[PDB]
């Protein structure tokens, strides 16, 4: 009665028709309990370090620091030059550059040869 | 009772800064504007005459405004 | 009107077509009907600061309308008689244009289909 | 103060009012109240200011110049010649800019006075605008930013040489 | 007309006072909404005139 | 004084705001009736649209051969 | 009363003083679109009527 | 349009702020004779939409469609204006019916009031403007165009035809 | 903070749309509505609304008389 | 010493001072020269800013 | 598909205009000559409308 | 995705489906009377094959119910003007100034407000006094090394306030 | 525009709209009386009552709460958590 | 101008022989007095620039930049406390004296007679900023940032010296006056191409252009506030000033060989606006903003219209003021929380209410505030480049859209939406920050009133 709601990377898939919330064996029950223990340990440590009346400074999340340091400084290692990465780089850097270079070739040759002919629209063209 | 405790962050530092800013612009906002008022209402600006016959002026006496 | 559909679904000869309207030379069937009165006095037409695409016929009625509207400004509802007189004059100009339209239509239709169905 | 023979104006075509109204005329009552409650304080204050101007006299003077000779009369190096010639040329350039400004201001004024009769009374002024701007487009325009004067002189020589070749071919 | 140009320029300029007024306040206002309302009403009673003078 | 609350009832009304509301709707009705009769005639804006031009041959100048 | 008095008179005074003297001594300043004259009008200052339009008929 | 929907937004926002920020046509319905002043306001608004003949909104929109049908137009854009004028008529009817006429659907512990001198004077003066000012503006202006004013059958009545259908 | 409590057992439902839904509900075979949860929405100063053409016709009560008097004037 | 004596004094200093590029001078000079050229009948802005009689064109 | 449909019917409209049984506007003086582009002494042209 | 447990229930999944179906049915159906009609219709639809004791058939027909529900969803649901995604959603957050502040006022403003500030001071002494030993004895002794829940037992035995009370009790009003 | 509530009035309004409901009695209608304990009504109908609470008061109560109300006292307590009217 | 150089030599031992809690007020006061003293500079008129000595001459390109430098000094000298109050008195004196010496070489750089003197004072500008950022960088890669900075600026700026000695021994002396009078077209050889590429490439490296801008983000995220503002404003706009002076010579070949720099400038401006749209570390957003605006400056230089030069110098002065202000805003955020990131410090509409006015005004000045100098510069550059090519307006407007976008996101990431309610250590808004902002933005609005000063020599 329904086309089963195809997902994409843009359109998300809702939590109802998973269908992984159906055959939930005790391995997956145990895994969800372990994940609950993880979140419980994290929020317990946070709420210990958070409600202190003598505490003044910031909470100093190492996850945020880890994400920032991975995002900025920990890019250049690790690197290997792959042929696919190199060709994709030379296409995403030089392709549009030579594209706009060809069109500036085109427009400038047309305009300069047109004004060398002298048939411009220079009835008055002061503010050059 | 009816009016609860409203919680505003702070106002004292900001009102101190703007008080100091208006007072320390007002210290020379009034006299400078009054001085330029007295200049353009008493001493007059200038008049439109030319250089007379065979005469040398200075490098001033070329400018309409007297403070200029 | 549906004459637009008549042109789009019939032929293209006898259906007269816009932006190419002068087709035949004038007085082609009538002998000598032309006055073109035009007592709008072009210099006064300039000196009264009208708008372009209004420098046309029936302009003197519009002059009277502008004059009474200026001369009775707090009289807010004054100029209605001259207003409708200008309306009637432009209505008759519209009638003259429509008569010129269907005259061209019946010209091309009758003459072209007579001589081009038996020539 | 301005010379009307260099700032031309058509005279005041002032129409006489004509009612034909019995409301009567709130705007006349309003403009007489405006004159009575605005103009006389302005007149008193301006008259006091005019007397305080009439106390003593200052005088601004137009700086007047000679004619240092030419850039074409300077040699290839002539460092105490080129400087005088080219600063005189720069002053010609700026005063010619203000010539173009004045004519374009006259064009704007001719537009605004005539309302929508753009094709009336703006014939000679449009024509002299086109004349001065054809001279300007041909003389100062397409040369670049680091002009000194010599780029303009090269443009001048090349322009009259192109016209010499043109009349030599067309004759 | 000096009247006509003066009234249009004051329809411009009367919407300049309240901003610099509260920026020059250094106090605690109460009826600043009433002040803005009455100066918009003042702007309207100034700007009703030049349209009438125009069509006249 | 001002408003008083109530629980699941038809609300109270002052005669003032209801008489201004009825007055405003009635002035719309009065204005549209006085408007509809005094000058227009908006379906035909003071003009009978005449025929297509005359429905005539032999007239305004055509040659019938 | 004095509140509305200053807030409607004083900018009018300052701008009307500004718009006469200095800004009209600047020459190419504020300019009209010219008033309209009709063939039944006359000029206020110089003074002559315009000879009006001719016969209308078959209106 | 400016006078019109200034008055319209002001009216509907008066309703919404007086009724606990619901703002939704779901759970909105019966507000006829719940306070009558804004109901009069909203019906004058949504009736003056499309120009009930002949009012302020008559003049603008209907001279628009008359000059549009009497022109060298697209022959598709006229049909667009046709169907969309019908559509704005039908959601005007829908917004009236779902705003006022149905059963009153909003929870108990009501705050049903619009007593305010500020609000009644604002709505007051803008509906008074919505009655007269369009005609007053449309009258004493010089016609800068040539008015067409000469229409065949179903070319001048067509606005009324579209709105009634 | 008082309310005076407009009480329960007031409605005894009687509201004809809820009468019809009890008809269709019993004929379908359920015999269990929610209750009288809509009767305060169904009467009071309620149980009638204006017609939608009555929205247009809400104005003639002062309209027709003043109009005919103004036409005679 | 940053606002009360620097800011407003520099403001009044830059608000009026002898004009850059001799600007009002250029205005009055242009007015005088245009009145001159329109008094002597010839068109304003005669082109060919250097003397064409005083040029030595290398021919072909 | 909706965008393609609307632009397609727009192009069909651009080849199929509306017009009405109305001729052109008979401007009196050489189609507004001297109030069109000008030429006060270059080219006056004899062209007149005839009354129909 | 819940604080205490890990999986909802089968019955809790069915119950959330019923609540969301009732909400979407509200958003689908105006006039409230035919809505009460269709609500009793859906109550009977759950009464159709409620009381079976199967597992695989129950979860299979629940899946098919989810399919025909995701077909039968209304696309713009009438969510209340307090819900996330609704109309308010911290509408008055402009005046939700946190309570850790207000210590950094100038003490002239403290002379403006004597009584509230003295009572906040004794609240702060109540905060600090009952803080370390008993509360952290609970939170360091009474659970297992794995906490395995996001809840907390109260100070159930003898004395002070239940643990970790401060930034949950002392919170803004959510409505100035 | 914000009229504040009261504890007694909100208890009265909750018991009022409970008394409007069909399959319970106005005879023994206690705030301190559970649902599965003595009344025996359905969990389905319990969440129907929860929906009636939300449709009176205009906000959701979440799912992790929706298991564990079970009595009108905790209903009044949780809406007092939401609206926070403690004079 | 020598009367502007010599009180800066007198201002150095002021710092030494003033005592404890006495250096600060004396340095701040007297550098503000020097700001008055060179506010007295602008005598420039008409035909030429104001030209006094074999030593000195000043254009009206050099005039607003020199006034900007001496105005930016005392603002900065007040701005650089709270991170060296706990440091030593001697190290504090060394810091302040290093700033004064850096100002002295900036003034030396702006009023150079021959371009050799310009180059000497150019790398003299280069040297102490290194010492500033390395001794007080306050992040673990100030090593790498100073190393990248000195190596790029030397090794790009190295053949410039050779080319200047070559122009010395091919055309007489290197004073800008006679070179203005003794220019002659050097046509399309290949040695002319190498020489042009040498000079223009050295100043390209100083701007930076997109090809090697990579030193510039590290040099602003790993620098203190004083070296950051000096670096960005005065050094990058000094590079633009230097290209403006040297580009007078070598006119005939720039049509041949000026195309690819335009290309890299435009496409790298677009890519830089793309890459700053997404990144965290708020301090770096202003640096990539600077890269975008100076790419626009470089396009404005290499097209050679007086409209383009006036818009170029307008954009120079405007982005100098805006970027210095916005650096000090980021420094205030970094004094509040010790993060430097972008998503951590949120809220701040409740807290610090008039700080929001300054963030709004700064994002407006990045946003091309409609009478601001920034919009004047961007607008006239768009005018001249649409004259230069009728199709390049697409990239300019796409830059405009993304510029508005990232400026607005920089605003609403930090100061919009929710206070994180766990930070609880921010002090209230100091009078220092608001004082520094009133020192930044009142001159920007004054120059927005009568901008006939900030337009260049082709006014
Ligand atoms: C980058 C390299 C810049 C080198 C310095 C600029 C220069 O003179 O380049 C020309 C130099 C060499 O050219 P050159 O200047 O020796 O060419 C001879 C030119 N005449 C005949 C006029 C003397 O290029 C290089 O050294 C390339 C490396």
């Amino acid at each position: 009665s329904f086309p089963k709601y195809e997902p994409s990377r843009l359109a998300s898939l809702p939590t109802t028709l998973d269908p992984a919330e159906y055959d939930i064996s005790s391995e997956t029950r145990k895994a969800q309990a372990e994940r609950l223990a993880i979140r419980s340990r994290l929020k317990r440590e946070y709420q210990l370090q958070y409600n202190d009346p003598s505490r003044r400074g910031v909470v100093e999340d190492p996850a945020l620091i880890r994400w920032t340091c991975a995002r900025s400084a920990n890019v250049y290692p690790n690197f290997r030059p792959n042929t696919k990465t190199s060709l994709l780089g030379a296409l995403f850097g030089i392709g549009p550059l030579i594209f706009w270079y060809y069109v500036f070739k085109t427009d400038r040759d047309r305009k300069e040869k047109l004004i060398q002919e002298g048939k411009l629209d220079r009835t008055f063209n002061i503010s050059y | 009772g009816k009016r609860l405790f409203i919680i505003k962050p702070s106002g004292f530092y900001d009102k101190r800064f703007l008080k100091l800013l208006r007072f320390y612009i007002l210290l020379t906002g009034i006299p400078v504007v009054i001085g330029i008022t007295l200049i353009n209402v008493f001493i007059g600006e200038a008049e439109l005459a030319e250089i007379p016959e065979g005469y040398v002026p200075e490098h001033w006496e070329y400018f309409k405004h007297p403070i200029s | 009107g549906a004459h637009l559909a008549r042109r789009y679904l019939g032929d293209a000869s006898v259906e007269p077509e816009p932006l190419r309207m002068p087709t035949f030379p004038p007085d082609y069937g009538f002998p000598e009907r032309k006055e073109r009165e035009m007592v709008a006095t072009q210099q006064e037409m300039n000196d009264a600061q009208l708008v372009l695409q209004q420098r046309d016929y029936c302009a003197h009625y519009l002059i009277r309308f502008l004059k009474c509207k200026r001369d009775s400004f707090p009289n807010f509802l004054a100029c209605k008689h001259e207003q409708h007189d200008w309306d009637y004059c432009e209505h008759l100009d519209y009638v003259k244009r429509m008569k010129e339209f269907e005259r061209e239509r019946r010209l091309l239709q009758r003459k072209k289909r007579r001589e081009q169905r038996e020539a | 103060s301005w010379d009307k023979d260099v700032y031309p104006e058509p005279p005041r075509r002032t129409p006489a009012p004509s009612p034909q109204t019995s409301l009567p005329n709130p705007i006349t009552y309003l403009t007489k109240a405006f004159d009575l409650l605005v103009d006389r304080p302005v007149t008193l204050v301006r008259e006091f200011i005019e007397r305080q101007h009439a106390k003593n006299k200052y005088y601004y003077y137009h700086r007047e110049f000679r004619r240092v000779p030419d850039i074409t009369e300077c040699h290839e190096k002539d460092v105490l010649c080129m400087f005088e010639a080219e600063m005189q040329w720069k002053r010609d350039y700026k005063v010619d800019q203000e010539i173009v400004n004045i004519i374009q201001e006259r064009l704007k004024a001719c537009q605004q006075r005539e309302g929508e009769s753009h094709r009336q009374n703006c014939a000679k002024e449009l024509q002299q605008f086109t004349q001065v701007v054809k001279a300007y487009q041909d003389r100062y325009h397409d040369l670049g930013a680091h002009y000194s004067a010599r780029k303009c002189l090269a443009k001048q020589k090349q322009r009259m040489l192109a016209e010499r070749k043109a009349t030599k071919e067309a004759a | 007309m000096n009247l006509f140009s003066s009234l249009t320029l004051v329809t411009l300029i009367l919407l300049t006072m309240p901003i610099a007024a509260i920026n020059f306040n250094t106090h605690k206002f109460t009826n600043y909404p009433l002040y803005v309302k009455t100066t918009i009403s003042c702007a309207f009673i100034t700007s009703m005139i030049p349209t009438m003078m125009f069509i006249h | 004084a001002h408003i008083e609350p109530r629980y699941r009832q038809f609300p109270q009304l002052t005669r003032s705001q209801v008489i201004q509301a009825e007055f405003f709707s009635a002035t719309m009705w009065f204005w549209i009736l006085w408007r509809f009769w005094h000058d227009s005639d908006a379906v035909l804006g003071h003009f009978p649209y005449p025929d297509p031009s005359q429905w005539t041959d032999e007239e305004l100048g055509i040659p019938p051969d | 009363s004095i509140f509305a008095f200053t807030h409607v008179l004083i900018p009018v005074w300052i701008i009307h003083y500004y718009l006469k003297y200095h800004v009209t001594t600047k020459p190419y300043t504020i300019v009209e679109k010219k008033p309209r004259i009709f063939p039944g009008d006359t000029i206020l200052e110089t003074g002559e009527v315009i000879p009006p339009m001719k016969e209308f008929p078959d209106q | 349009h400016a006078f019109f929907k200034a008055m319209l937004f002001m009216c509907s926002g008066s309703i919404i702020h007086s009724l606990n920020d619901e703002q939704d046509i779901r759970k909105m319905g019966g507000l006829f004779k719940a306070m009558p002043f804004t109901t009069t306001a909203l019906i004058i608004g949504s009736l003056a939409l499309t120009g009930m003949p002949f009012l302020t909104g008559f003049y603008s929109k209907d001279l628009i469609i008359e000059s549009a049908n009497t022109s060298y137009t697209n022959a598709w854009a006229l049909l667009m204006t046709l169907v969309a004028t019908s559509f704005t008529a039908i959601y005007s009817t829908r917004i009236i019916f779902f705003a006022l006429l149905g059963q009153p659907r909003f929870p108990t512990l009501i705050n049903i009031n619009e007593n305010n001198p500020f609000l009644i004077n604002s709505i007051k003066r803008l509906l008074i403007g919505s009655l007269f000012a369009g005609f007053i503006i449309s009258n004493n202006i010089p016609p800068m165009t040539i008015p067409q004013m000469t229409m065949p059958h179903y070319l001048k009545m067509t606005a009324l035809t579209v709105t009634i259908l | 903070s008082k309310m005076e409590l407009p009480d329960y057992k007031q409605w005894k439902i009687e509201g004809t749309p809820l009468e019809t839904v009890q008809e269709k509900l019993a004929a379908r075979g359920l015999r269990d509505p929610w209750g009288r949860n809509e009767a305060w929405r169904y009467m009071g100063g309620f149980a009638n609304n204006v017609s939608f053409v009555g929205a247009l016709l809400k104005g003639f009560k002062w309209g027709f008389a003043a109009f005919v008097v103004a036409v005679g004037a | 010493f940053g606002f009360s004596i620097v800011l407003v004094l520099g403001s009044t200093f830059v608000a009026y001072l002898p004009d850059y590029r001799m600007q009002e001078w250029a205005r009055r000079e242009a007015e005088r020269l245009v009145k001159y050229r329109e008094a002597h009948g010839l068109p304003l802005m005669e082109s060919n800013c250097f003397d064409p009689s005083k040029i030595q064109l290398p021919e072909d | 598909g909706f965008v393609a449909f609307m632009l397609f019917m727009f192009w069909v409209g651009e080849t199929y205009p509306t017009y009405q049984p109305v001729g052109p506007k008979q401007y009196p003086y050489n189609n507004l000559y001297l109030e069109r582009g000008g030429d006060p002494n270059k080219e006056p042209e004899p062209v007149v409308h005839y009354e129909i | 995705f819940l604080p205490s447990a890990a999986y909802l229930t089968h019955q809790q999944k069915v119950l959330q489906l019923y609540k969301r179906a009732l909400r979407h049915l509200e958003s689908r159906c105006v006039h409230r009377d035919k809505y009460r009609y269709f609500a009793c219709l859906l109550r009977a639809r759950f009464d159709e094959h409620k009381n079976e004791k199967d597992m695989v058939k129950a979860t299979q027909l629940l899946r098919e119910a989810e399919k025909e529900f995701w077909h039968g969803q209304h696309p713009q649901p009438y969510i209340f003007p307090e819900s996330p995604g609704g109309t308010s959603y911290e509408r008055y957050e402009c005046y939700k100034v946190p309570e850790w502040c207000l210590d950094d006022w100038h003490p002239s403003e403290k002379a403006m407000y004597p009584d509230y500030f003295a009572k906040r001071e004794q609240w702060k002494k109540l905060r600090r006094e009952s803080w370390e030993r008993e509360v952290k004895q609970l939170q360091e002794e009474t659970p297992v090394g794995g906490p395995r829940t996001e809840a907390l037992p109260p100070a159930r035995k003898q004395g002070d306030l239940p643990p970790l009370w401060w930034h949950i009790v002392t919170r803004p009003r959510e409505r100035p | 525009d914000a009229p504040p509530l009261t504890l007694e009035g909100i208890k009265d309004r909750v018991l009022y709209v409970l008394k409007l409901y069909d399959k319970i009695d106005p005879e023994k209608l206690s705030v301190n009386s559970h649902f599965m304990k003595d009344l025996g009504l359905d969990s389905l109908d319990q969440v129907e009552i929860i929906m009636a609470m939300e449709d009176e008061f205009g906000f959701e109560i979440p799912d992790i709460d929706a298991e564990k109300l079970m009595c009108p006292q905790e209903i009044v307590d949780y809406i007092a958590d939401k609206k926070d009217v403690y004079e | 101008m020598l009367k502007y150089i010599i009180p800066t030599m007198m201002l150095m031992p002021l710092t030494w022989l003033s005592k404890n809690s006495m250096i600060w007020i004396n340095t701040t006061l007297h550098s503000l007095l020097i700001s008055l003293t060179s506010l007295l500079l602008l005598n420039q008129f008409g035909d030429n620039s104001l030209n006094f000595s074999l030593t000195f001459f000043s254009d009206s390109l050099s005039t607003p930049l020199l006034i900007l430098t001496m105005w930016l000094l005392p603002l900065m000298l007040m701005a650089s406390q709270h991170h060296l109050s706990k440091e030593n008195l001697a190290r504090k004196k060394l810091f302040i004296s290093m700033l004064i010496l850096l100002q002295l070489f900036l003034i030396m750089t702006f009023t150079a007679t021959e371009l050799i003197f310009f180059y000497i004072m150019f790398e003299a500008t280069l040297v102490p900023t290194l010492i500033i950022i390395t001794r007080w960088g306050n992040q673990t890669e100030r090593l790498n940032a100073g190393l990248y900075f000195l190596f790029y600026t030397l090794a790009g700026s190295l053949p410039l010296l050779v080319a200047l000695i070559y122009i010395q021994n091919t055309m007489g002396s290197l004073n800008f006056l006679i070179l203005q009078y003794w220019v002659q077209p050097m046509p399309n050889s290949w040695s002319n191409t190498f020489m042009w590429l040498a000079c223009m490439m050295a100043f390209m490296v100083k701007m930076p252009l997109y090809g090697l801008h990579l030193w510039l983000p590290k040099a602003h995220v790993e620098a203190p506030i004083a070296g950051s503002m000096v670096l960005a404003a005065i050094l990058l706009k000094l590079g633009g000033y230097g290209m403006m002076r040297i580009t007078l010579l070598l006119n005939p070949i720039t049509d041949f060989m000026a195309y690819p720099f335009i290309m890299l400038s435009l496409w790298g401006m677009i890519m830089t606006s793309s890459i700053c749209l997404r990144q965290t570390d708020l301090k770096s957003l202003i640096a990539y903003s600077s890269v975008s605006h100076m790419a626009l400056v470089i396009v404005a230089i290499l097209i050679q219209t007086p409209w383009s030069y006036m818009g170029a110098t307008a954009l120079m002065i405007a982005h100098g003021l805006t970027s210095s202000m916005l650096f000090c805003l980021a420094n205030s955020n970094y004094e509040r929380v010790h993060s430097r990131t972008m998503i951590l410090a949120r809220g701040l509409q409740t807290l610090l209410p008039l700080m929001a006015a300054w963030w709004l005004l700064a994002s407006l000045t990045n946003l091309a505030l409609p009478p601001s100098i920034n919009l004047i510069g961007e607008l006239f550059v768009v005018m001249s480049t649409f004259s230069w090519s009728n199709i390049t307006i697409i990239l300019m407007g796409l830059n405009m859209v993304i510029t508005a976008l990232y400026s607005l996101y920089m605003l609403i990431t930090t100061q919009r939406g929710k206070h994180t309610h766990h930070i609880n250590n921010i002090l209230p808004s100091f009078t220092r920050e608001n004082a520094l902002m009133s020192l930044h933005m009142l001159p920007l609005l004054l120059l927005s009133l009568n901008p006939k000063i900030i337009l260049g020599p082709l006014y």
